[PDB]
């Protein structure tokens, strides 16, 4: 019941940096690899050194070099640090093919090595952005090959959603749309997260004046471990990744649950506050704590899963659920009666030294399949239209070999996706 | 005379944890398995639930099963984990996600075959099985899914043994998952054909008991599952210890089931009140019968007086006279005759045994079979139809391979059960 | 009453290693050869398999033979290498390359003459030989080649002694060498004329037993060869220890061979199930007979129910009543009469002895002779013809000097055996 | 059950260099000869020094001098290092006669010396190229004399097959064809290996950017020891050289089995991989792992022998065979029913310090007589035709005394050989 973590691009790697740091914090792992104690993510060598089961890929050396110069470079095996010599210029054409195609075989074989190291691989998780090159384009290439050799193993993807505020590439819509299609084709579950919503949480609930990616990544990393580490460690009601597939995807296409997380409270505001299971879950149904820029009250629910860490009793959860059903404004779709899944571990939430969040006694992760996701898609469609109407910058992809129809096609596929969410939301 | 118990899912695991705790208390068995009892009678029928291990240590005749290691480990870490043998820990590593299709239909089936082999091993070690007891949820993936698979296989192998199960019933105020009605419907469909009886306990009602009568401000599952275990142990007290009437579960089944398909029961319990008032209590049989009749002391979320009784079983523990019990329970029927169905003269049957629960002088367990129960099925079927009509979340089960008609037929059978209660109602 | 055992090839060497381990366990013989038994009976017939060496040490009456030193050394390095005398290690230095022509026809013959002299020495030390036992492969060069040469020479010298052999049968799922069918065919051709009986065990079936019934995730030869040794020791338990029925192997041969050329057997074994279920077991004779009849507990890869039985031998170990065994085995024939051939009333014969296997209260070994066996010969003959028709790899045997007609005639005799099973089948 | 190794030319000697290095590695032999421990290949002197039973011949001092200056020069006896003073100019005429004829008597007597040293000589193995002078021509001369005095002893020859890529002599076809005939006349089994196929394996399975002969020789050397050392050391199912004759040659002429070997995997790719007996043998039936440039799927099988090292169980082999029979595309010729021979040692595969292959727990050598060998012959015939059509360079042989008809003759003999393989492949 092991897994592999794949980090592509700076978005994937920098997030990964916090993720593995967190895993060290969860089990008392020293940077040197020495750890006296997580076998799902680490393998052990005869030296008593543990090695992260992960692959870090960046087509430009720069970020990988950062890894190589950091403290955890002694944790990572040199073969897991793979780099190219030039980026994709924020461009899928290069990421997916022109450049990335020259490295991907190395990458896949290192994955195989790890796959052979694992005895019972449940699956793997991938981190990347939607708008980058390496992070999007290369990622697409990668998933094409992984679904060939692994197939059936869990394909979890964590994708960064381009915000209107932050925008670092003018052709991000194009990059994102191309990517999206391929993730529809090969992922099992995609989680897109909006840095702009996260910033909002950090400035209001963590009270942070000036959020950076380093703080943003800490938040995300903890959420990801609450989903996985928490499954590995055992608790009361353990919930496997295969159960998430089974329970969260009603139709082959609706594989886009979103995440909301609480408690996200600064130490200073946590004093004085004690949240019950019910109260934390009430925070989880608030749009203001949503890690994606959309409105949960607008959309309808199809699936919802709550995962618990630390001090939680099933009974309290049962009461909390009743409250959500009655309080809310949780319009669930007829197609799914009641769909709330509950996983409860005993493992307590962990705290990062030099962190920005309070120590908490219980924590809740909300995963949910809601029709509000279409909203985000609509925003991207529009942006595409504008760029594509003029065909500004199109030569940067076409000149690398892309076909006009390929862009049309991908957009259309997203339009279909959104329409499918509409359809499922239509009660029947 | 022996019973094999199986704990499925967290519910099953935790309720059963309390159950086995209680049963060992009943017989003077410490957490190591060593017998340090008080009486000879504690050993005299210890075989129903235990194997005697070398050194006068006992092993509970029961299997712990789940798809999540953590739960299993947490049970094993507590007292009474030590009493269980490693051979009874069967589990996987990935929950079902609350999906009956994953538990029953796919993944859980993979473990079920190994569970059944352990079951068979235990039934072979037994001299004569009386029956099987399962503890599980009606809404969870392994509790309702895996567990129902297991049941179909066990009943198949042992047609004349008593299959009973205790299970947690969804409520509007409890409901966690949107597909909980879907899981419930599918399990009900199977349970109605494949069990001899099932007890319907609702956490909502249990919470009310805890606060209203037990005066607890914070009801916890640790105490809620305690109340369930009281009733679970009550039903085999006479089986395990000498008494006067109806010890056998089959005898009870005969007297409690007027029609093959109506085998759902309403458990309740007396005395059930906080300590504050206990100093003013004076337990008598009328006192116990007052509390057992009163709907507020039912563990099922359903008021019998809204429907009509087909059968009532009352089990008494501790030294009470025959007259007192038989007169008073007759009087219950006499005084509340409007809530009983006229088909059965003497609707109330009693069992009386001579061994009281530790800490009480006397106690009584209530088992009802009233047409009021249909309300619980209405809650489920209704919620189901709302989801089902729109097919919300259905794709998660169709992903496993479940057919819309599988669910349709499941509903149909639920509707049948309600209609049959109505046919008997009046 | 004595038996000379010979281990040929790695198969022979490793299976025999387990066999001798078991036999010494049977008699309380430690790895040094010293007797520390439990009973007088352990010594009372120790002579069948052992010589008493000075100091109450025993030496196994058996010869270890191969063409590769390493194997021989690995056996000698383990427990029980010490029990063997240097005089029984006969080997060369270059394997046969899986070539029957090199083993039988050329190179192996060179060692065989020295082996035979050791054989003769041992038969001279014996008071009265009962017979010979060989353990070897049907597909290997020394196992099938060298070993069959040795057999033709031994039977020549001892016409009335019982020649039996245990051998590993190729399967589509096992097959290592392309010429394995070629080696098999050639060995079969010889074995059918030169042995009194041979046991056909297939690793495929053994793997299934290990996982399916024994619940092992990693079947290894160490355990697979263990199962074989169980059956090998079973057949001489009565010979070695007092009992009631059929101790002698010749008696068994008389009852198991209706026709001179049909001397291939299907071994099986009970009880054969993992520990997990053992706590639910209750061994009775019906229980043992259920497991022995069931094709899944056969060591041969062949389901008897596909064909028809000519003979059945069941050997029971441990204190069982005469009635229980004779009634129940009669009942097997009665209940499954459709799978028996009507020529023989009372197809099931039993042997019963009083000494159980260490660790069990009772045990039973199954020897079947059913026409279903022909399927194994079909697998071989078919594969053979495909190769033979094209002469793929044939040149490696023609290099040794083998004639196409040698193989042609070998096939012919295999075809005869299948046709004879069909003639008796129905 | 001893043997002698004869190394002729640089091809034979350089391969031999790795071979004896490997033998040292197999038994812990020091360069000085001191060894505490292989008597089939070494004899021992009273000093406890062991001496390789081999003869190294090079008509030009150069390569032998290399040997003489290397570390193993203390292992080799000076009399075993024989050299001339001029090469054969890549030319059989000189190799076989003009020059080589002047040294060969020395060589043969040193062989006799070793033959007298051995007590029970099973035979000997010779290493050389097909296209060289000394390696081909001299070799021919040598075999003519060895079959006179030894006769019946095993004549194993390992010949390097000229690749189209590497070609170092324009008259290689001529050299090769002349040689071929004589090997047909006196060898018992010839194994030809194509450096171009080997390179392909090294670049893909060993992942080597730039293969050299030193790496190529390591691979071959290990294969050769897997055939011989493995027979000498004893295992489960030992298979003698005489059994190979008996089993691999259906008719006096078909003495050309080819070799395929697996696992040939780099350390880095071996992590993570574990191959079963069946899996390794599946690699052995893949053309991509074939050490000869031809197509095994094209030809038919007549004989196949699998030799195993380390951790192998007969049962697993039995299953593997069934798989090959059923999976494959192993069209065996009617003339041979089923022809698969299995030899299983216990001796584990060895690793060369500073090697390029992973440490493996089990290893498989595939020898096989297949009709695909004709393909290679066809290529050589064609090349000959071209050269001979013009008669370019013919004076370099004729001027040394060769007869035109001799070349015609040899070609024709090869044509007959190929036709004989056809005939055997014809099912009957
Ligand atoms: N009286 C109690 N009800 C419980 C308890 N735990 C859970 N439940 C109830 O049971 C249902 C949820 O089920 P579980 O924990 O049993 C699910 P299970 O672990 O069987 O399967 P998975 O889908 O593989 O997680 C639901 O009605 C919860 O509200 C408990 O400890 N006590
Ligand atoms: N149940 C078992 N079968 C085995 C074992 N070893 C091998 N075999 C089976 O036996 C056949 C291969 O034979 P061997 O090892 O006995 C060959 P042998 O050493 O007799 O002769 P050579 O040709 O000289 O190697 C084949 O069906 C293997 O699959 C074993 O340990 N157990
Ligand atoms: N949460 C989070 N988002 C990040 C981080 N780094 C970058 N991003 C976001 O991811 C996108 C940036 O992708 P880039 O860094 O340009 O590119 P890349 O995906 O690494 O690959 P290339 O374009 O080839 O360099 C933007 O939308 C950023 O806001 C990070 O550390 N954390
Ligand atoms: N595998 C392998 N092939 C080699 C090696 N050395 C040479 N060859 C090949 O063998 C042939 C070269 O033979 P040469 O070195 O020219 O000649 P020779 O056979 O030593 O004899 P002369 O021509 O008289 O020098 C070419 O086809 C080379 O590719 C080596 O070390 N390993
Ligand atoms: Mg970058
Ligand atoms: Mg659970
Ligand atoms: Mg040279």
């Amino acid at each position: 019941r092991e897994c592999i973590s794949i980090h592509v691009g700076q978005a994937g790697v920098q997030i990964g940096n916090a993720c593995w740091e967190l895993y060290c914090l969860e089990h008392g792992i020293q940077p040197d690899g020495q750890m006296p104690s997580f076998n799902t993510f680490f393998s052990e060598t005869g030296a008593g050194k543990h090695v992260p089961r992960a692959v870090f890929v960046d087509l430009e050396p720069t970020v990988i070099d950062e890894v190589r110069t950091g403290t955890y470079r002694q944790l990572f095996h040199p073969e897991q640090l793979i780099t190219g010599k030039e980026d994709a210029a924020n461009n899928y054409a290069r990421g997916h093919y022109t450049i990335g195609k020259e490295i991907i075989d190395l990458v896949l074989d290192r994955i195989r090595k790890l796959a052979d190291q694992c005895t019972g691989l449940q699956g793997f998780s991938v981190f990347h952005s939607f708008g980058g090159g390496t992070g999007s384009g290369f990622t697409s290439l990668l998933m094409e090959r992984l679904s060939v050799d692994y197939g059936k193993k869990s394909k979890l993807e964590f994708s960064i959603y381009p915000a209107p505020q932050v925008s670092t590439a003018v052709v991000e819509p194009y990059n994102s749309i191309l990517t999206t299609h391929t993730t529809l084709e090969h992922s099992d579950c995609a989680f897109m997260v909006d840095n702009e919503a996260i910033y909002d949480i950090c400035r209001r609930n963590l009270d942070i004046e000036r959020p950076t990616y380093t703080n943003l990544n800490r938040l995300i990393g903890q959420i990801v471990s609450s989903i996985t580490a928490s499954l590995r460690f055992d608790g009361a009601l353990n919930v496997d990744l295969t159960e998430f597939q089974t329970n969260l995807v009603p139709y082959p296409r609706g594989h886009f649950p979103l995440a909301t997380y609480a408690p996200v409270i600064s130490a200073e505001k946590a004093y004085h506050e004690q949240l019950s299971v019910a109260e934390i879950t009430n925070a989880c149904f608030e749009p203001a704590n949503q890690m994606v820029k959309c409105d949960p009250r607008h959309g309808k629910y199809m699936a919802c899963c709550l995962l618990y860490r630390g001090d939680v009793v099933p009974k309290d959860v049962n009461a909390a659920i009743a409250t959500i059903k009655t309080k809310r404004t949780i319009q669930f779709v007829d197609w799914c009666p009641t769909g709330f899944k509950v996983g409860i571990n005993y493992e307590p939430p962990t705290v990062v030294p030099g962190g920005d969040l309070a120590k908490v006694q219980r924590a809740v992760c909300m995963l949910s399949n809601t029709t509000a996701i279409a909203e985000a898609w609509a925003r991207l469609d529009h942006k595409f239209d504008l760029m594509y109407a003029k065909r500004a910058f199109v030569h940067w992809y076409v000149g690398e070999g892309m076909e006009e129809g390929e862009f049309s096609e991908a957009r259309e596929d997203m339009a279909a996706l959104e329409k499918d969410y509409e359809e499922v939301g239509v009660d029947s | 005379r022996e019973i094999v118990h199986i704990q499925a899912g967290q519910c099953g695991n935790q309720i059963g944890a309390k159950f086995w705790e209680v049963i060992s208390d009943e017989h003077g068995i410490d957490p190591t398995g060593s017998y340090h009892g008080d009486s000879d009678l504690q050993l005299e029928r210890i075989n129903v639930y235990y194997n005697e291990a070398a050194g006068n240590k006992y092993v509970p005749r029961a299997i712990l099963v789940d798809l999540e290691p953590g739960t299993m480990d947490s049970v094993r870490s507590g007292p009474f984990g030590q009493i269980f043998r490693p051979d009874n820990f069967v589990f996987g590593q990935s929950g079902a996600g609350n999906n009956w299709a994953k538990g029953h239909y796919t993944e859980g089936a993979e473990l079920v075959d190994s569970v059944l082999d352990v079951v068979r091993k235990e039934s072979e070690s037994c001299d004569c099985l009386q029956g099987f007891q399962l503890t599980h949820s009606l809404g969870g993936g392994t509790g309702s899914g895996m567990g129902t698979l297991l049941i179909s296989k066990i009943r198949e192998e042992y047609p004349d043994r008593i299959m009973n199960t205790f299970s947690v019933v969804p409520s509007p105020k409890v409901s966690d998952t949107v597909v909980e009605p879907y899981n419930a419907t599918l399990s009900v469909h199977q349970l109605v054909e494949n069990t001899d009886e099932t007890y319907c306990i609702d956490n909502e009602a249990l919470y009310d008991i805890c606060f209203r009568t037990l005066k607890l401000t914070t009801p916890t599952y640790g105490d809620l599952n305690h109340l369930v275990s009281a009733t679970m142990s009550g039903v085999t007290t006479c089986l395990r210890f000498p008494g006067q009437l109806n010890a056998d579960l089959r005898k009870l089944a005969v007297n409690m089931v007027p029609f093959p398909r109506l085998h759902f029961f309403m458990p309740g319990f007396a005395p059930l009140t906080s300590r504050g008032s206990q100093q003013y209590r004076a337990l008598t049989v009328p006192e116990l019968t007052q509390q057992m009749f009163d709907a507020k002391n039912m563990m099922a979320a359903c008021d019998p007086r809204h429907g009509r009784y087909l059968t009532v079983a009352a089990v008494f523990r501790g030294r009470m006279s025959m007259k007192e019990v038989d007169e008073q329970m007759l009087n219950v029927q006499n005084k509340n005759s409007s809530y009983f169905v006229e088909w059965i003269p003497n609707n109330v049957k009693t069992a009386v045994c001579d061994i009281p629960p530790r800490g009480l002088k006397m106690s009584a367990t209530f088992i009802g079979n009233s047409t009021a129960i249909q309300e619980l099925f209405k809650r489920i079927s209704e919620q189901f139809t709302a989801m089902f009509r729109r097919k919300a979340f259905l794709h998660w089960y169709t992903g496993e391979g479940m057919d819309e008609m599988e669910f349709t037929e499941a509903e149909s059978n639920m509707n049948d059960l309600v209609s049959e209660y109505q046919q008997y109602q009046d």
